[PDB]
């Protein structure tokens, strides 16, 4: 459509948590288009110019004491505070997946659907034994609705009287999910 | 046009716990007012920014006017307009003071003498006070009229005292032959009052003809 | 298991539009509606367990604009290089006839965060039953967006997700049908 | 939620 130049300013305040809140890290990042020009890292304590465009802001911001204090407290006042408020339904959110096995579209496909979080382990079994052979997976698709999806198929020429299994481990389940489909 | 209200639709002053001064200040003396001004900039696509110089007390210099959508911001963008409305400072942000609507085309929208709009005040279904408010614009915003009426009422009727209001529920309605709309003149239940959100009702830049509009204020004293 | 919460925002000139949103591990918790000054939760339930003073976000956007001014001038008006989107359309689950599903249009890896998306069923529009996400940030600082269309599969119907972006030199139609 | 430019 247009061609009239666009100017984009991006800002990102990141809270990285490790083992719950045992190790919080705050990043205050500013970008010009896709370019990060300056950033504050909690494990560093001050502003660092990421590119020469940020040199001016870093030298000035880092001289303000009230502002620095505030960014330094952020891991507590901001990161930890917010974690405790949303953990109730973000970190602890769990939706079991719906597993489906169908011949294919000879590929025996295994479709694990509508689950959350991301942690997932899907294995295929040839008559009881695992198959790390010819297993193409479509990574881990994100649906944009706090739901994930992934397809993992088995490349094979099925014989008669042979059980094929798809095991699915997932935080939302106590026992592993299993879908057996022989032939 | 709009349905007349029913007793339970209106908020009751006796439910608002917070300080009432916060509504009071939106309607006594200080308010935004500029004759023949022009948008100098914008913050977001649904607002126009004006450079309204003040030497009365000078609580601000730059005013942000927000509208319901982009159509309106574009209508009045590069035009000389008359500005008038209730402003707030609390959470006004832009890159002083903020307001909604209140703009009006300048040229043509004038007349040398002031017209008088009648205001019959009904305290508990009874007409105990009738008065006039003036305006020199062919087409006025409901907001300018609303402010004028209430400003009169807080000084002569104590509409909004510092703590609460000598009235339970209250509402101002405008009448124009076919059409007739009203606004809930009382704060919503709560320990606090969000001036920004309340003033947002004036964001559709509603206008009326200064020759046909009649105003009516209905109040119910707390019994 | 590392977890990450990010407060993402942006301001775009000359469109004069911005965004303010919270992200948890790549998903949107909510974003702020600048015009209504209300906080729109990605999921209805989220508002039951939390809240956010939606208006404070304007302060951030107001400064982000201020800085774009400064920043756009220190670089001597170097505009942004467009990056057309990679569009994909897959089903929300395995497809079965007369069995209700949801079509999704994954628009990803692109900038600026401006785009026109239209769903077409049998070559014509569908302005009902559709929803969409705002622009989600990417690890590389580009964006992704989701558009959705609830539907009843059938050989009888064919669909197109049409996308217009400035990086493209012509609208894009990613197809989806039942073979 | 508390907000942190």
């Amino acid at each position: 459509g247009d061609t009239r130049p666009r100017f984009l300013e991006q800002v990102k305040h990141e809270c990285h948590f490790f083992n719950g809140t045992e190790r919080v890290r705050f990043l205050d990042r500013y970008f010009y288009h896709q370019e990060e020009y300056v950033r504050f890292d909690s494990d560093v304590g001050e502003y660092r110019a990421v590119t020469e465009l940020g040199r001016p802001d870093a030298e000035y911001w880092n001289s303000q004491k009230d502002l620095l204090e505030q960014k330094r407290a952020a891991v507590d006042t901001y990161c930890r505070h917010n974690y405790g408020v949303g953990e109730s339904f973000t970190v602890q959110r769990r939706v079991y997946p719906e597993v489906t096995v169908y011949p294919a579209k000879n590929l025996l496909v295994c479709s694990v659907n509508g689950f959350y979080p991301g942690s997932i382990e899907v294995r295929w079994f040839r008559n009881g034994q695992e198959e790390k052979t010819g297993v193409v997976s479509t990574g881990l698709i994100q649906n944009g609705d706090w739901t994930f999806q992934t397809l993992v198929m088995l490349e094979t020429v099925p014989r008669s009287g042979e059980v094929y299994t798809c095991q699915v481990e997932h935080p939302s389940l106590t026992s592993p999910l299993t879908v057996e489909w022989r032939a | 046009s709009q349905p007349d209200p029913k007793p339970d639709e209106l908020h009751k002053s006796s439910k608002f716990t917070g300080l009432m001064e916060n509504m009071k200040v939106l309607y006594d003396d200080n308010h935004v007012s500029a004759i023949n001004v022009k948008s100098i900039d914008q913050f977001l696509y649904f607002d126009l920014i004006y450079s309204i110089k003040d030497t009365k007390l000078g609580n601000y210099d730059n005013v942000r006017v927000e509208f319901k959508n982009k159509d309106l911001a574009d209508k009045y963008k590069d035009k000389y307009v008359d500005v008038f409305g209730a402003n707030y400072y609390y959470q006004c942000y832009f890159s002083k003071t903020c307001m909604y609507g209140g703009v009006t085309e300048h040229n043509g929208n004038q007349l040398d003498k002031y017209r008088s709009i009648t205001v019959r005040v009904f305290e508990d279904g009874k007409n105990l006070l009738s008065f006039d408010v003036q305006t020199n614009k062919k087409k006025v915003t409901a907001q300018e009229l609303d402010y004028l009426t209430r400003h009169y009422l807080v000084k002569n009727k104590k509409l909004y005292e510092f703590n609460n209001s000598p009235y339970e529920t209250g509402y101002i309605k405008f009448i124009e032959n076919e059409n007739s709309f009203w606004y809930d003149m009382m704060p919503a239940p709560g320990d606090k009052f969000d001036q920004s959100k309340y003033l947002m009702m004036y964001n559709d830049n509603k206008m009326v003809d200064s020759k046909d509009v009649k105003i009516e204020v209905y109040l119910t004293t707390k019994k | 298991e590392e977890h990450v919460i990010i407060q993402a925002e942006f301001y775009l000139n000359p469109d004069q539009s911005g965004e303010f949103m919270f992200d948890f591990d790549g998903d949107e918790i909510f974003h702020v509606d600048m015009a209504k000054k209300e906080t729109v939760w990605r999921l209805e339930e989220f508002g039951r367990f939390a809240s956010f003073e939606a208006q404070g976000a304007l302060a951030n956007i107001a400064v982000d604009k201020a800085n774009l001014e400064i920043m756009t001038k220190r670089s001597n008006y170097t505009p942004i290089t467009n990056v057309p989107p990679e569009v994909t359309v897959l089903t929300n689950s395995p497809v079965e006839l007369r069995e209700p599903n949801v079509l999704i249009c994954f628009i990803d890896k692109f900038t600026p965060p401006v785009v026109n998306v239209t769903w077409l069923r049998n070559g014509k529009p569908v302005t009902t039953g559709v929803s969409e996400t705002v622009f989600l940030p990417r690890e590389d600082h580009l964006f992704r967006k989701f558009h959705y269309l609830p539907f009843l599969p059938s050989t009888e119907d064919v669909y197109d997700c049409r996308v217009e972006h400035w990086g493209l030199d012509e609208p894009l139609l990613k197809h989806w049908e039942f073979d | 939620a508390r907000a942190x430019s």
